[PDB]
């Protein structure tokens, strides 16, 4: 839906790393790349930015009420 | 819905004792501690303290169920030496032990900080 | 019949982890410090949410439950802080609680990203760790996201978000001189980063005296609390455990 | 006294059909002042034995050396002179059988002891005259000393 704050085992903070993930891949990293370029070392972490979905984008066109 | 609230494994409600001593009639000089609202945090490190005593002949603990936080130690010492006055001085020895570790520890934090 | 005498080597001492040694302890201490690391050092988080408007397309709950998680700048404010059910106030005070707002409406043609940035507090010691910013929510145009809520002190065993670790690293005898774990075939293992073995070496040689000793430490913080603070109350914390179960078995005793 | 058996022995073999388990090594011995054999199960990874290794061997009813008996329960607190500091490698078990060459009209020539140490299991083979103190189902001491 949106990106998750924690990752989900080890609690790191990966709330604020998605745009700057997009940001990475728009950069014409391979997403290894951008995830240590963020300092996501454990595979927990990586696991979540690697398989992200961002829904809540497919959700902003419908209208507001 | 019978999730219960996620207060009740550190605090005692009203009419709940902390610890509470038992002697125990199977063998002399032995003794079980029911300890309330705690885990192993506090068993596993009081059991490796008293294991260090000689005069400790028995220290051992269980959680009776992991949905229940209560902690039962069973401690036997030799016949000139109080269960409780061992578990005191277990307490006694960790309490020393992590104030010196904490001054330890500062000192090396300062330490790395200057360089 | 007594306390070891643990000594302390830092590794390595940076913003976001501390990495170090614990000599001359048993494994039991070792990972009791461990273990309240994750579960007992207390911090400050979000616990309390009213929701004034919400027109996001992420329920109510929703917005609640990811506020909790904003990990929140508690290094000395958490000491002085009381517990919210031990403190006598009306539910709610600067000595009990750090009251948040959040308003933004998106009145523009624009994804408004609402971040950490947008969460207000009423006292400046306490802000997000991140003030990039944790995204909290996106906004849609016409789209209103108006709150308060209240940020108070609790420990990891209550519920995740206190929890000041973004985790433990903990290690003990790298070269398996005691055996604890038993590799069918050592040489497939590669060598923990504390491994003083050649590459030609596997596995020390058994060690029939051997006890668990030189326990390594590598605390990752996940912003809350600085690494050397996670530790340092964490010990405090312990210590103020067993002086309370101290005085508790001394007035059993009596 | 207290001392059911007591000989030096040589090992011959310290797995004859390849181990079975990784701590645990079934050591054949033979008795040169005696024909006695020995099986026996050692622990070999807190007492390691090689092959030709020559040991003092001592089968005990107690420890205390004063025919006080032992309670068959740990007491490290234990303050008595025990045989044990005079040896490297203490078991204690339980004799569970003792089979002979006996006939349904003679007495037993050649006797086998079973002795069981917590599982680790030992027959002691030999003449009928070495092995009168064993008795099926009495609690046994084993001690052990490698000689130079
Ligand atoms: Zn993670
Ligand atoms: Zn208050």
């Amino acid at each position: 839906m949106i990106i998750p704050v924690r990752c989900f085992t080890c609690g790191k903070i990966v709330g604020n790393k998605w745009e700057a993930y997009l940001g990475l891949l728009q950069a014409e990293y391979t997403e290894g790349d951008a995830l240590d370029a963020l300092g996501l070392k454990r595979y927990c972490c990586r696991r979540m930015l690697l398989a992200h979905v961002d829904l809540i984008e497919k959700l902003l066109n419908y209208a507001p009420l | 819905m019978n999730a219960p609230p996620a207060f009740e494994s550190f605090l005692l409600f009203e009419g709940e004792k902390k610890i509470t001593i038992n002697k125990d009639t199977k063998v002399p000089n032995a003794c079980l501690f029911t300890i309330n609202k705690e885990d192993h945090t506090l068993g596993n490190i009081i059991k490796s303290q008293l294991l260090k005593d000689p005069q400790v002949l028995f220290a051992g603990y269980k959680v009776p169920h992991p949905l229940e936080h209560k902690i039962i130690i069973r401690v036997q010492t030799t016949p000139d030496y109080s269960p409780q006055e061992a578990f005191t001085n277990a307490i006694t020895d960790l309490i020393s032990e992590l104030s010196l570790l904490e001054e330890r520890f500062r000192v090396a934090i300062k330490d790395k900080q200057e360089g | 019949p007594y306390a070891n005498q643990p000594t302390v080597r830092i590794t390595e001492l940076t913003d976001e982890n501390v990495k170090f040694i614990i000599e001359n302890t048993d494994l039991a201490v070792a990972n009791s410090i461990r273990r309240v690391f994750i579960a007992e050092v207390p911090i400050i988080a979000i616990d309390w949410v009213q929701i004034d408007a919400n027109s996001s397309v992420l329920h109510d709950e929703f917005i609640a439950h990811r506020l909790g998680l904003i990990p929140l700048t508690s290094d000395d404010i958490v000491d002085k802080l009381q517990y919210s059910r031990d403190c006598t106030c009306e539910e709610f005070c600067p000595e009990c609680s750090v009251e948040f707002t959040l308003d933004v409406r998106c009145n523009e043609d624009q994804t408004r990203h609402v971040t950490s940035r947008d969460l207000i507090s009423n006292s400046p010691r306490v802000i997000p760790v991140t003030s990039d910013d944790i995204l909290i929510v996106k906004l849609r145009k016409g789209q209103e996201l108006r709150l308060r809520a209240y940020a108070k002190k609790g420990f990891g065993k209550e519920h995740a978000k206190w929890n000041p670790t973004a985790g433990v690293a903990f290690e003990y005898d790298p070269d398996n001189a005691l055996r604890h774990t038993v590799y069918p075939k050592p040489e497939e293992w590669p060598k923990s980063e504390y491994s003083e073995l050649d590459e030609d070496e596997s596995q020390a040689p058994y060690d029939p005296n051997g006890k668990p000793e030189r326990f390594y430490y590598n605390v990752e913080s996940c912003g809350s609390l600085r690494p050397e603070t996670i530790v340092l109350s964490a010990l405090s914390g312990l210590k103020k455990k067993l002086s309370d179960l101290q005085t508790q078995l001394s007035h059993e005793i009596q | 006294a207290g001392i059911l058996f007591e000989d030096i022995f040589d090992v011959k073999d310290i797995d004859p059909e390849g181990k079975k388990f990784d701590r645990v090594s079934r050591l054949h011995c033979e008795s040169e002042s005696f024909k006695m054999d020995l099986i026996l199960d050692v622990n070999i990874q807190i007492y390691p034995v090689d092959l030709g290794d020559k040991f003092r061997l001592v089968i005990a009813s107690t420890l205390y050396e004063d025919g006080t008996l032992d309670d068959g329960e740990y007491n490290p607190t234990d303050d008595r002179p025990s045989r044990a500091d005079q040896f490297e490698y203490v078991m204690y078990g339980k004799v569970y059988r003792i089979e002979g060459d006996e006939t349904s009209t003679e007495a037993a020539t050649r006797l086998s002891a079973y002795v069981s140490y917590g599982g680790l299991l030992m027959r002691l083979q030999g003449d009928a005259n070495n092995l009168h103190g064993f008795e099926v189902d009495s609690r046994v001491y084993l001690l052990m000393k490698k000689l130079a």
